[PDB]
């Protein structure tokens, strides 16, 4: 029986950019265990309901080991939606989303959905990207852009169900 | 080198046409194996979480109790 | 004509090169995910008992004050 569709997603970033916290609060797990510090990759699953429908989210967080290149391809290969994930407490997280992007044209498929998501927002006192900025960058590629926090709870729910509708959006279009 | 142009064009021809079936081919097959390394993996990082989940419920539970009786010899 | 064949071989070769290259690649897949696999899996069990190990020690420890701080309630 249900769900009635299933998105796989994968979460892409630099390290300390807090990737995985982002994760463990849309998930909602009660608790911060995670093989990605050791592993490098973990999973999540998630259901949830868009204009009626039951959607089953698989999400990969993958944290770049070369230890297992070849199997974090088939995540990259296989994904639906793809969100890339700075800090924005920090630049070269926000430089190399540019890096990342690479990777995803290039590792990734021709027609993936895809979302730069501004991290830690939350603290702003520590704050060394402009949003402004941020948006530029989600602009000048053509792709959507948002500020979250793990820790706050902002925007996370948000960025999901919203790269979730994406996704949905772009397959009912094929009818 | 007209023959040798128009014979030789034809096997470059197949040539990179050949391979192209092949790529095709040898593409799908990691395509295929990706997805059923993706649904192996979904099934075992679930594992490994519910195992591990009520390792913690558990541990929960008993230092649940412990702040129930360890609070109240403290407080006199 | 006699023109004309002066290209062909100088890109398409650029072309085949470049796919030869891929399946290279693609073949080594199969293998490769399932050499993968088997570490992960590996890794995957040792760190989930290190881990339902970890919340074990501290059931029985969280416990032993249960038995070995309430009788000092009981000493005392
Ligand atoms: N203030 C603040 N700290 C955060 C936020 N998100 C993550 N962190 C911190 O950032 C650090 C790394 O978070 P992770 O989720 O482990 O980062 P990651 O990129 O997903 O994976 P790692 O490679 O382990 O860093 C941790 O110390 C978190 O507490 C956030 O939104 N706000």
């Amino acid at each position: 029986k249900t769900y009635d569709y299933l998105f796989k997603l994968l979460l892409i970033g630099d390290s300390g950019v807090g990737k995985t916290c982002v994760l463990f609060r849309f998930s909602e797990d009660a608790f911060n265990s995670t093989f990605i510090s050791t592993i490098g990759i973990d999973f999540k699953i998630r259901t949830i309901e868009l204009d009626g429908k039951r959607i089953k989210l698989q999400i990969w967080d993958t944290a770049g080991q070369e230890r297992f290149r070849t199997i974090t391809t088939a995540y990259y290969r296989g994904a639906m939606g793809i969100m890339l994930v700075y800090d924005i407490t920090n630049e070269k997280s926000f430089d190399n989303i540019r890096n990342w992007i690479r990777n995803i044209e290039e590792h990734a498929s021709a027609d993936v959905e895809k979302m730069i998501l501004g991290n830690k927002c939350d603290v702003n006192d520590k704050r060394q990207v402009s949003k402004e900025r941020g948006e530029k960058l989600a602009l000048d590629y053509g792709i959507k852009f948002m500020e979250t926090s793990a820790k706050a709870n902002i925007n996370v729910e948000n960025a999901f169900f919203t790269l979730a509708r994406d996704i949905k959006a772009k397959m009912d279009k094929k009818l | 080198g007209y023959e040798r142009l128009k014979e030789e064009l034809a096997k470059a021809q197949r040539e990179l046409k050949l391979k192209d079936e092949e790529c095709e081919r040898l593409s799908k097959v990691r395509d295929q194996l990706g997805q059923e390394l993706e649904e192996l993996t979904a099934s075992l990082f679930e594992e490994a979480h519910k195992m591990v989940r009520e390792a913690n419920i558990k541990q929960a539970t008993a230092e649940k109790q412990l702040k129930e009786a360890q609070g109240k010899i403290d407080v006199l």
